[PDB]
């Protein structure tokens, strides 16, 4: 049973002039929210030594991306939009789970999805102390596989994001979004 | 916020007559309907807005007008008298209850002084029985030496009877043994639609 | 017909935790996109708690409170959903249902065709205690219109339920066994009455049969008119 579901989509098609929010029904919190970016965010992952892997993404380009997404979401719910890490799930939707030069990487994305974009575009609550691009810690999956005496490097463009939106009521004035998902059969029409 | 408002809260019919519940949604969205009897899980009736669930009689029917979604039950059979719920995505309406319509019938009232041996333990319970009335709404006030009590009574009601379609009610005034002895006369005053003036049933301690 | 099979009822201490499980037949779990959990407090509506996807294990919740204290999981191998509640409170005393959503195209809404029998969870501090059974005898002492009312008051027992019958079952007509009520002590109480032709006493006996399996407490209690 192959689980086709993710947090980030890599190297896929791009929307032509602006970001696109797609869902079989946007009101249905149980149906997937697919984001198709218009300009991609580059992500470089690598393994220098044993027990050391991470991914890097430019912080500014990423955050500026998130904003442009939060504006498109606001076309459906005109309020403050929040991104947050998932409350549960399997590896495929709990982390960025990808193939890097053969190896199985899985990195947590807690710093990719931790922000609040308020009603005026002005967004994130605190003015940021950190100037450097974003570092996602990874781990590799065994499988007892013999050691690799190389430097592992892979280069992917982030194309889109897969989101589920919180449900219920006591949530406040905000619509919250997380990188969850269901399987993606029937996703390609336009 | 409210996304769903279900009405009426109680609807009284005779079998044969047709019932229509409605559910008014704040936003357009396909409405789902359930039947629900106590001690049983919900039964799926209608989905999309008009689609009929498998194995569900033809007399159930889902309609829509604007943001008003309704369920119609056209030739009421005895089993249909139950609570009904709408559901629009994660939200449920507050539910309509179908009840059987009969003529007004006033309650017969009975009062029961506490047990001989219950009194031994140190607690006293005075029970008051409102029997076989309709409609369901009924009010019971306790009075002791003619001082209208409060916070002492517990209250409980049967469901609508299989055959006469009435209701019964039990109200229980609970007092510590020493409190009980202080006062003489104990009464429960009952108000109902079927009573032109309120009814009282009394007794006093020692007297049988 | 087809069932969702639900794990058993419990009576839990405040603050403690609880797991409710739900499982089913492979053929059924395969046709299932989501398993929803819905609860119903007594004398209340249905409240939506949350969902888990069978394929990815993804979740969602109807309230921040729920999202914090409730965990939804599945084992695709055992065709089973689990709901875990932690830090219980009296506000959690309710009947919990698992319920199924077939794979559906967006815009159909939410429809749950299969449902479990439902699991009752009771959150209370009180210990298991057997009822005391006091008889409400022929009242004034009679009467209200050529007919007498008599019955048993089943007082101070925990937890639910108790069963009450009359004359070991032969008397079913004119019986009224009321909904239990929850006192401030933490204990329940219940009345059962019966109305009978007032000139039938002396000729017939009226015994209420009370059974409270949590206490292994069974009591037949005879009701007769006042001694006076
Ligand atoms: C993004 O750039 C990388 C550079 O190696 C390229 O391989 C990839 O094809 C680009 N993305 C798409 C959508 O083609
Ligand atoms: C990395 O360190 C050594 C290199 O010889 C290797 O044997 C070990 O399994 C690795 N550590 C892990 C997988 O945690
Ligand atoms: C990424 O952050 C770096 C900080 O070193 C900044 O110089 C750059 O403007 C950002 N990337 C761009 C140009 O989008």
């Amino acid at each position: 049973k192959p689980v086709v579901s993710t947090q980030l989509l890599l190297n896929g098609s791009l929307a032509e002039k602006e970001i696109r929010i797609k869902s079989e029904d946007i009101s249905d919190n149980a149906k997937n929210i697919i984001v198709q970016l218009t300009k991609p965010v580059l992500i470089n992952c690598a393994r220098p030594s044993n027990n050391t892997q991470y991914c890097v993404v430019n912080r500014t380009q990423w955050n500026d991306t998130l904003g442009q997404v939060a504006i498109q979401l606001r076309k459906h719910w005109n309020t403050c939009i929040i991104f947050n890490e998932p409350s549960g799930g399997d590896l495929e939707i709990t982390t960025h789970s990808f193939n890097c030069g053969g190896e199985f990487f899985y990195c947590n994305t807690s710093d990719l999805f931790n922000s609040t974009w308020n009603i005026e575009g002005t967004a994130s609550i605190d003015g940021t102390e950190s100037n450097d691009d974003i570092t996602l810690p990874c781990r590799i999956k065994g499988s007892g596989a013999p050691p690799i005496q190389g430097v592992i490097r892979c280069q992917s463009n982030i194309t889109g994001i897969l989101l589920t939106r919180d449900g219920g009521s006591g949530s406040g004035t905000c619509e919250t979004f997380r990188p969850g998902g269901g399987d993606m059969r029937d996703n390609w029409r336009s | 916020e409210i996304v769903l408002t279900q009405s009426p809260g109680t609807l009284s019919l005779s079998p044969g007559e047709t019932a229509s519940l409605s559910c008014t949604a704040a936003s357009y969205g396909h409405m789902t309907w359930y039947q629900k009897k106590p001690g049983q899980p919900p039964k799926l009736l209608i989905f999309a807005t008009s689609k009929r669930a498998s194995g569900i009689p033809d007399r159930f029917s889902g309609s829509q007008f604007g943001k008003q979604y309704t369920l119609t039950i056209t030739r009421m059979e005895p089993e249909d008298f139950a609570r009904y719920y709408c559901q629009q995505l994660e939200f449920f309406g507050q539910g309509t209850r179908l009840e059987i319509r009969r003529t007004v019938a006033a309650p017969s009232v009975f009062i029961f002084p506490p047990s001989d041996e219950q009194l031994k333990s140190g607690t006293a319970s005075v029970v008051c029985l409102l029997n076989n009335f309709y409609p369901r709404e009924a009010k019971v006030q306790w009075k002791v030496d003619n001082a209208l009590q409060s916070g002492n009574s517990q209250e409980s009601v049967t469901e609508q009877d299989s055959k006469d379609s009435t209701y019964s009610l039990s109200s229980t005034l609970t007092l510590s043994k020493a409190d009980y002895e202080k006062h003489k006369v104990y009464a429960c005053e009952v108000t109902h639609q079927g009573l032109s003036s309120p009814v009282t049933k009394s007794f006093n301690r020692g007297e049988c | 017909q087809v069932q969702l099979v639900q794990s058993g009822s419990g009576v839990k201490k405040p603050g403690a935790s609880v797991r409710v499980s739900c499982w089913t037949s492979e053929d059924i779990f395969e046709r299932t996109e989501l398993i929803h959990w819905v609860r119903q407090a007594p004398g209340q509506g249905l409240e939506w708690i949350g969902w888990v996807k069978t394929v990815t294990g993804a979740v969602n919740f109807g309230s921040p409170d729920f999202r914090q204290r409730v965990s939804l999981t599945r084992d695709r191998d055992l065709f089973t959903a689990h709901m875990d509640i932690r830090g219980l409170t009296q506000g959690d005393t309710a009947t919990y249902f698992c319920a199924r959503q077939k794979f559906y195209t967006g815009g159909q809404g939410w429809y749950f065709d299969l449902w479990g029998r439902g699991t009752l969870i009771v959150v209370s501090s009180a210990s298991t205690k057997g009822p005391s059974v006091f008889p409400l005898a022929p009242s004034s002492k009679s009467t209200s219109g050529g007919t007498a009312a008599l019955g048993c008051l089943v007082k101070d027992y925990f937890p639910e339920p108790v069963t009450v019958s009359w004359n070991s079952g032969a008397l079913t007509s004119g019986v009224h066994t009321f909904p239990a009520v929850l006192q401030s002590s933490g204990l329940y109480s219940l009345s059962s009455v019966v109305t009978v032709p007032s000139s039938s006493l002396g000729t017939q006996t009226y015994i209420c049969n009370v059974n409270h399996k949590p206490s292994n407490t069974k009591v037949d209690k005879k009701v007769e008119p006042k001694s006076c």
